[PDB]
């Protein structure tokens, strides 16, 4: 259900980094590990934010009305 | 909130007799009932305005008492009478004898 | 539903003064100054600076409860030295250092590239 | 309490004389007559017929009317009605007793089976307990089934050597067997008949004072002839209330239903005995009146349960009311839901003192304490009155001499307020107030302890940890109760004990 | 005895045999909502 | 399949270790007493002793067991034919007046449809039932001689779990029956009027729909009865707090 | 267990003491129907039925010898009868039912 | 004479709503701002199915019908089911009951709606009493309770079709159509 | 549990038939002292007779379950020492899947019937999202 | 945080840690004696509630956006005119999420009003 803007623990901006992360997975063919680190996500508080997030919104959008 | 059986026992354990009466009366069931001085029943017709009371079948117009009991108590006693049992209430420990 | 408002952590209400000075009864030359709408940040900084004075026999502080943002500062000083002055001096020494910190930082930052 | 003055003296109950309703007294007490099993309607017209709940008893619809006593649906101790049965009926709680009395007294002349003549009897008559006498006398003359004319000191006593029946319980009746005609009359078989009520009446009406004394009977408060129901008392509207869920129909009670069943069973009986009496075809309605009169008081026996498909089935019958746990005595008289309580989740606070309790502001604002307007306080009190029920150190309500209650949240009594001495100010629970705090189950004195109040933000009861083990609590989500003492003595009893 | 298990029957057997209740029991004063011979109700206070 | 009658049978072993003559009796439905096995066996057609004990004890070299059966024979040695054995029941809970004849048929019917109902409820399968009663008594004595333990009650492979299907099945039956019976009632009344087809019919519609609902809706698995504590809350409102719940 | 009750058990329950002193034959089960006043019979769906407080139940027709409607049998949300049993992912979202 | 009032007493207005309150109760006037009693009567808390009853014809009681698995009814079931089956012969018990049971059978079969299906059956019990040119045929006035019963929504009718169903669609239906017009104009 | 299921119920008759065609001397003609080494067969609580050489019957039965001829649900217990063979076709028995280890393997020891080759055939179906679970049971 | 209590980062909470949504839906239905959804106004009965009816529209239903609380009247019902209308549960309070107006078989007017709130981790919340 959408990318959390700003991490809960650090507070570093994280909402702006989802599509970037998804792209580094699919096309760049990288591993979750390095993908995060190239996004500036160095510490585990700001890291579990993206790695652990379930983009449920993509399924909610499939409902017609 | 429930001030059930168990909570009471603790109050009895502390020896907190007045508090116990305020909890089981003044907060919750508190009711005033008129009683026949002769037959300990709630059969007194309460006419508060003409000071008229009457017990009928006892013919008490004088000998009448007012008590403070919990309404649940008043119910228990009435439901007993409903089952042909008489819970006669008297206002003197100096037993007849 | 019982939560206090967030601004009660730094905004004094009605009849609350930043400071309340009450003379300690235990010791002599002792004073308990109550800070309103302030937390450790000040409390610890003033306590530490107050301990640098060689005319200060005592200085502690305490957030008496986390729910309310307020602390007390006890101060005891050598005879003739008002704790209130000790406080002032501390406060000043604090402002000065910070003043220096600001410029020295600002100086180094300029010398940086990126 | 909250009612009107009375010229009648106030007193404390000191004795409770238990006994039985003489069919005479039930009539002498009653005010109703109850003819119809219907309730209210009169060609639709809403009121109440002289049948059930009406003639002189309490009312509904917020009408003051009630046996000239007025008062209305509150302070009207329900008044008892009257209802005459055709053929007398047994009482469910006493069947058991009635056998034991029949087996203990000989039928016909109604005398004891044993006198002081029998030495085993002498020992039993010296005992001074209703429980022990009636039990010892029973065990000593249940075996004997002959009413002795002469006993060795042969001495003379009650003359009628009739054989006694061997009584067995079947449903709601008593069937006995005899053993007579000395193997010449008839041939072999005994005389199995059913013992009717009207028989048992005479027997019990003909037994003398000293045969009552021997048994658990006072003659004044309890005669054996009253274990049998001739005249049945009708419980008033307050025992059996009404009002529904919608508001266009009845919505009646269970007891009333069975009382209507009693009445129908009673009416159809009077019908047969006056009009067409088909002899031993009537008895099929007596046992129905016996069944409803008995079932009205108990519906778990060994016969058959009750009605109706819907409603709360099976029904209740007064027994179910009184019965332990969730019922009168257990859950109404010695355990009540009291006012002035509060419950929440609890949490640890290490900056609290042992004896304190963090009461969340909201609970403080709801909980009140009736303090008396006094020169020692006026300033503080009047100030609270002005803070009003929406600011913590405020108040709600202000009581006076008479008993008026000035709601403070609604417009109260004019401008700046003028507190008079003696008035009472229900004021919010303030700091340092004595309160009884407890965690259930309360298997201790420790589970119930008075604390100093300390009014805090957030909505959790906060307690010092060292107070943890006596309530046997932890903060995994444990809830706890709070009670506020209402009297000046009651406070003292919490802070001193 | 009312307050324990055999309530209904106990009352019957009690009514039957005209029991007089002293009302000196804790559980009996609770039912009548009066002070009981407890700590605070074991002595009388007078002027 | 079909009805699902539950009428338990009980082979009892009267007398404890070392009592005087340990007898073996059996509890039948709708009968106010017990009947020694030999008698039920002769009632099934199997008369002679030993032919009886051949249905029980599966070895002539097992004197141990055959010995225990000795006092059994003692009871039944009173009855030597299929007619008297059917008759020793004197029917039972039906008795007083009727003499013979009537009772003997009540017995036959009980040993046909109400006794060991699984296997076959038909007519000519007496030997199958007799053999089982034997086997029952063999398992009884095996545990009485301490050769084999007591049956383990908690063995899971001896328990079942009634799902949607079976439950709905029970109900559907009761409601389909209450239907079929109302049809018989509307069948009647019309003393003549010839055609009466349009009058009947269209009943199943309501009765079944409310019964299927009322159960699935409440938890009382019985329809307006509830006295059947099957009301134990089968069909509960679905948990929906988390996916996993 | 429910598919066993619909397909077999249910047909077996019709055939017992069914014949009278009128015999019942094969029994058909339509997909959930809606019989409402002021209109036609509608094809019900799980979602509609949950919002309107309806009973997701289907037509239970019998073949009576001397075709015939007999009650409604509430269907298990996903059995052979439920529309969802065959529906695809994109279909489910359109019926407002969670895949 | 029954007079019931909540008048404040101090400042009689004769009269105004006093509030039902939310928790405190007692209806304190927004005028003298005093009290009246303690209330203590929750009407929202009606007797649910868990005792309440919604009777439309006279007063419902019930008898017997024993089924509690404690002690078997067997002998006693027939003792009481026969005994209650004798009593429904004393004072014209049959008539209203027969009418309402036969009524729920004729409507259920055509699947008539309960909310208004039952409404018309109340109309029949008002029409079965009163003696206004009924020329009563039982079936005739039933087609009135079949029309007003279908008046909930057009559940089965299309009332003409349900008229074309079964027997008596003509002159006897005319007597009935008139009875309904006379009952509707009856205040 | 995660893998547990429940028996739905199969017809007992086609097995009772198959039994008497492969031995199953009907219980009518049972001579206990004449056939002592003989095993007694049970179907759904009923005793349907006796059968010498139950060892061959057993293997035949299991093969038919595993080929698909007898419903997989149906349970077949051979208490060898008790001399009893119980078949259940009852509805409501809790049951669970298991790998089969039949030692029938010339290239050494006792081994699981399932193989690495069956698995890359299973994972082959996974990637397309024709080898089902049923195909592992069949 | 002793004895199974836990300290939580209020700052993370502000960033959304462990927030939840909370929908609660209320519901109501309807011889010539019919119930009606409408905005009652006494007559002559008076049997009404403390709650505020001012948020209701003419149909007797609250519209979505409207913020509700306390005992506010969510659905107005009337049957001459005794009220029978569902107010919001005393302790609760939030925002009307959706309202739905349907027909139950027997041509009944069905109404489900859903109410939404956002619950934020507070001090007494169990984890
Ligand atoms: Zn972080
Ligand atoms: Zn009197
Ligand atoms: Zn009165
Ligand atoms: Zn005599
Ligand atoms: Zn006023």
């Amino acid at each position: 259900m959408i990318v959390p803007v700003r991490c809960f623990s650090c507070g570093k901006v994280v909402g702006d980094k989802w599509e970037s992360y998804l792209n580094l997975l699919q096309e760049d063919e990288l591993d979750e590990g390095t993908a995060l680190s190239r996004l500036g996500l160095k510490r585990y508080c700001c890291r579990r934010m993206i790695l652990t997030h379930v983009d449920l919104i993509e399924k909610f959008l499939r409902y017609n009305p | 909130l429930r001030f059930g059986e168990m909570e009471r026992d603790c109050m009895i354990a502390h020896g907190a007799a007045s508090f116990l009466k305020e909890r089981l009366m003044e907060a919750s069931d508190a009711f005033r009932v008129h009683i026949c001085g002769i037959c300990g029943l709630m059969t007194v017709i309460a006419k508060l305005n003409h000071n008229q009371f009457e017990c009928k079948g006892c013919d008490n117009k004088i000998d009448i008492y007012q008590i403070h009991i919990p309404y649940a108590a008043k119910l228990l006693f009435q439901e007993l009478m409903a089952m042909n049992i008489t819970p006669r209430l008297y206002t003197d420990r100096s037993r007849d004898f | 539903m019982n939560a206090p408002d967030r601004f009660e952590l730094f905004l004094l209400g009605e009849g609350e003064s930043k400071l309340k000075i009450d003379p300690d009864t235990k010791a002599p030359n002792a004073v308990v100054i109550t800070f309103e709408k302030e937390d450790h940040t000040l409390g610890n900084l003033i306590r530490a600076e107050l301990l640098n004075d060689r005319k200060v026999l005592f200085a502690a502080y305490k957030v008496e409860h986390p729910f309310f943002a307020r602390f007390k500062l006890r101060i005891q000083t050598t005879e003739g030295y008002d704790p209130k002055d000790a406080l002032k001096n501390a406060c000043n020494s604090i402002i000065n250092k910070l003043g220096a910190l600001k410029t020295n930082f600002e100086t180094e930052w300029n010398l940086q590239t990126l | 309490v909250g009612q009107q003055y009375s010229s009648a003296p106030l007193r404390t109950v000191k004795e409770v004389q238990f006994g039985l309703f003489s069919p005479e007294e039930v009539r002498a007490i009653s005010v109703a007559k109850i003819r119809f099993p219907e309730t209210m309607d009169e060609t639709q017209t809403r009121a109440k017929i002289g049948g059930l709940n009406d003639p002189r008893l309490g009312s509904i619809d917020r009408n003051l009317k009630c046996q000239t006593c007025q008062e209305g649906m509150n302070e009207c101790p329900g008044h008892f009605g009257h209802i005459d049965l055709a053929k007398p009926v047994f009482h469910v709680g006493f069947i058991a007793k009635i056998k034991k009395v029949c087996e203990c007294v000989c039928m016909h002349c109604g005398k004891l089976l044993l006198d002081e003549h029998n030495e085993l009897m002498r020992q039993a008559l010296a005992i001074k307990d209703s429980k022990k006498r009636f039990a010892a006398i029973w065990t000593l003359c249940k075996t004997k089934m002959v009413c002795e004319t002469d006993v060795p000191s042969l001495v003379s006593r009650g003359g009628c050597g009739n054989t006694q029946p061997t009584i067995r319980k079947d449903g709601l009746k008593l069937v006995g067997s005899w053993k007579k005609d000395r193997a010449t009359g008839d041939a072999d078989e005994p005389e199995l008949r059913v013992l009717s009520t009207e028989e048992i009446l005479n027997i019990f009406k003909h037994i003398s004072v000293k045969d009552f004394t021997s048994l658990g009977f006072n003659e004044v408060f309890s005669r054996p002839e009253w274990m049998i129901l001739t005249c049945l008392p009708v419980p008033p509207p307050p025992v059996r209330p009404s009002i529904s869920f919608n508001e266009s129909q009845r919505g009646e009670d269970d007891l009333t239903f069975k009382l209507a069943d009693i009445l129908k069973a009673n009416i159809s009986l009077e019908t047969l005995e006056h009009n067409g009496a088909p002899h031993h075809a009537i008895e099929e309605a007596e046992s129905l009146l016996q069944f409803h009169v008995a079932t009205y008081m108990d519906n778990d026996i060994a016969g058959q349960p009750q009605a109706l498909q819907k409603s709360g089935r099976p029904v209740k019958s007064i027994r179910a009311r009184l019965k332990g746990k969730e019922g009168r005595i257990r859950g109404n008289l010695m355990g009540k839901r009291v006012d002035f309580s509060a419950r929440t989740v609890i949490s640890g606070d290490p900056n609290l003192e042992l004896d304190q309790v963090g009461v969340p502001k909201s609970i403080a604002k709801t909980l009140t304490y009736p303090e008396v307007v006094t020169p020692y306080n006026i300033d503080r009190l009047t100030q609270l009155v002005r803070n009003g029920p929406n600011e913590h150190p405020g108040a709600k309500y202000v009581i006076r001499d008479s008993g008026d209650r000035i709601d403070l949240r609604y417009s109260k009594r004019a401008g700046d307020i003028q507190l008079q001495y003696g008035w009472k100010v229900e004021r919010h629970i303030m700091d340092n107030d004595p309160v009884l705090f407890n965690r259930q189950p309360s298997l201790h004195k420790m589970s119930m302890m008075a604390h100093r109040v300390k009014v805090i933000p957030y909505s959790t009861f906060r307690l010092n940890l060292s107070v943890t083990s006596p309530y046997n609590a932890d903060f995994d989500g444990d809830e706890m109760n709070l009670h506020v003492p209402q009297s000046e003595e009651t406070r003292a009893e919490l802070s001193q004990l | 005895r009312c307050s324990f298990e055999e309530t209904v029957e106990i009352l019957f057997e009690a009514g039957a045999s005209a029991e007089l209740d002293d009302c000196r029991g804790v559980s009996e004063n609770v039912i009548l909502g009066q002070m009981a011979p407890i700590g605070t109700g074991a002595f009388d206070v007078m002027i | 399949k079909g009805s699902r009658f539950i009428s338990t049978l009980q082979v009892k072993l009267y007398g404890r270790e070392g009592s005087s003559a340990r007898t073996i009796k059996a509890t039948l439905p709708y009968i106010k007493q017990d009947i020694p096995i030999v008698i039920i066996f002769r009632a099934l057609g199997i008369i002679p002793d030993g032919e009886i004990l051949e249905h029980i004890c599966y070895d002539v070299n097992d004197w141990q067991m055959l010995e225990m059966l000795k006092p059994c024979v003692e009871d039944g040695f009173v009855i030597q034919d299929r007619e008297t054995a059917l008759d020793f029941i004197g029917r039972r809970g039906t008795a007083l007046g009727i003499k013979k004849e009537k009772r003997i048929q009540y017995a036959k019917d009980i040993l046909q449809k109400e006794f060991l109902p699984h296997i076959t409820q038909l007519e000519g399968f007496e030997s199958r039932k007799a053999f089982f009663l034997g086997y029952m008594i063999n398992r009884l004595l095996l545990c009485a001689l301490d050769r084999k333990d007591q049956d383990d009650r908690d063995h899971f492979g001896k328990k079942r779990l009634d799902l949607a299907g079976p439950l709905l099945a029970q109900l559907f039956k009761t409601l389909f029956k209450k239907l079929t019976k109302d049809i018989f009632r509307y069948m009647q009344r019309t003393v003549e009027e010839a055609h009466d087809f349009n009058m009947k019919l269209a009943i199943n519609a309501k009765t079944i729909t409310s019964g299927l609902k009322y159960a699935l809706a409440t938890g009382n698995w019985g329809e307006q009865k509830k006295a059947m504590s099957s009301r134990a809350g089968v069909s509960q409102v679905l948990n929906r707090y988390t996916y996993s719940s | 267990s429910f598919n066993q009750f619909v397909d077999y058990t249910l047909q077996d329950i019709i055939c017992e003491d069914s014949t009278l002193i009128i015999s019942f034959g094969k029994i058909y089960v339509t997909k959930p129907m809606v019989n409402e006043s002021d209109g036609v019979t509608h094809a019900l769906y799980p979602q509609e039925a949950r919002l309107r407080n309806l009973t997701y139940s289907s037509g239970l027709f019998v073949d009576v010898k001397k075709k015939v409607f007999i009650g409604r049998l509430p269907i298990m949300l996903r059995s052979k009868n439920c529309y969802l049993s065959e529906a695809t992912e994109s279909d489910l979202y359109k019926l407002k039912e969670c895949p | 004479n029954l007079n019931i009032v909540l008048t404040c007493p101090e400042c009689k207005v004769y009269p105004p709503k006093i509030v039902e309150r939310f928790s405190e109760g007692d209806v304190v006037c927004a005028l003298c701002g005093l009290v009246l009693s303690d209330k203590l009567v929750d009407t929202r808390s009606e007797w649910r199915t868990f005792e309440a009853s919604n009777p439309l014809l006279d007063g419902n009681n019930l008898s017997t019908r024993i089924g509690k698995g404690e002690t078997t009814d067997m002998r006693f079931t027939k003792e009481l089911n026969k005994a209650q089956g004798k009593n429904v012969m004393d004072k014209k018990d049959n008539e209203v009951q027969a009418a309402f049971a036969k009524i729920t059978m004729l409507c259920d079969a055509a699947e008539l709606p309960k909310i208004v299906k039952d409404c018309a059956k109340e109309a029949y019990k008002l029409c079965h009493d009163e003696k206004t040119l009924k020329g009563k045929s039982m079936e005739s006035i039933m087609a009135a309770s079949i029309l007003i019963g279908c008046r909930r929504a057009e559940v089965a009718r299309t009332f003409k079709e349900i008229q074309s169903l079964i027997h008596v669609k003509t002159k006897e239906f005319g007597k009935t159509l008139n009875i309904m017009k006379n009952i509707l104009r009856g205040k | 549990s995660l893998m547990s299921c429940i028996s739905v119920g199969t017809d007992p008759m086609p097995i009772i038939t198959f039994l008497s065609e492969w031995g199953m001397e009907p219980l009518e003609d049972y001579v206990p002292h004449q056939s002592p080494d003989a095993t007694r067969v049970f179907v759904n609580g009923v005793w349907h007779g006796v059968h010498r050489n139950p060892a061959r019957l057993m293997e035949t039965l299991r093969t038919l379950r595993r080929k698909g001829d007898i419903n997989p649900e149906v349970s077949m217990i051979r208490d060898i020492r008790e001399k009893e063979l119980k078949i259940f076709t009852d509805a409501g028995r809790v049951y669970r899947p298991l790998f089969i280890v039949e030692d029938d393997e010339s290239l050494g020891h006792k081994e699981l019937k399932v193989r690495k080759g069956h698995i890359a055939k299973l994972m082959a179906t996974e990637y397309q999202d024709e080898y089902t679970w049923s195909s592992l049971l069949n | 945080n002793q004895e199974d209590s836990m300290i939580m980062n209020q700052s993370s909470i502000d960033r959304g840690l462990f927030r939840s949504l909370f929908f609660r839906s209320y519901m109501d239905q309807e011889m010539s004696i019919t119930e009606t959804f409408e905005k009652p106004q006494r007559t002559n009965t008076l049997r009404m509630k403390h709650g505020t009816y001012d948020k209701l529209d003419d149909d007797g239903l609250i519209a979505p956006g409207v913020r509700v609380s306390g005992e506010d009247v969510i659905i107005g019902k009337t049957t001459s005119k005794r009220d029978a209308s569902t107010p919001l549960r005393s302790t609760e309070n939030g925002i009307v999420d959706q309202v739905l107006v349907t027909t139950n078989q027997d041509g009944l007017k069905f109404v489900k009003v859903r109410v939404r709130t956002t619950k934020i981790p507070q001090i007494g919340d169990k984890f």
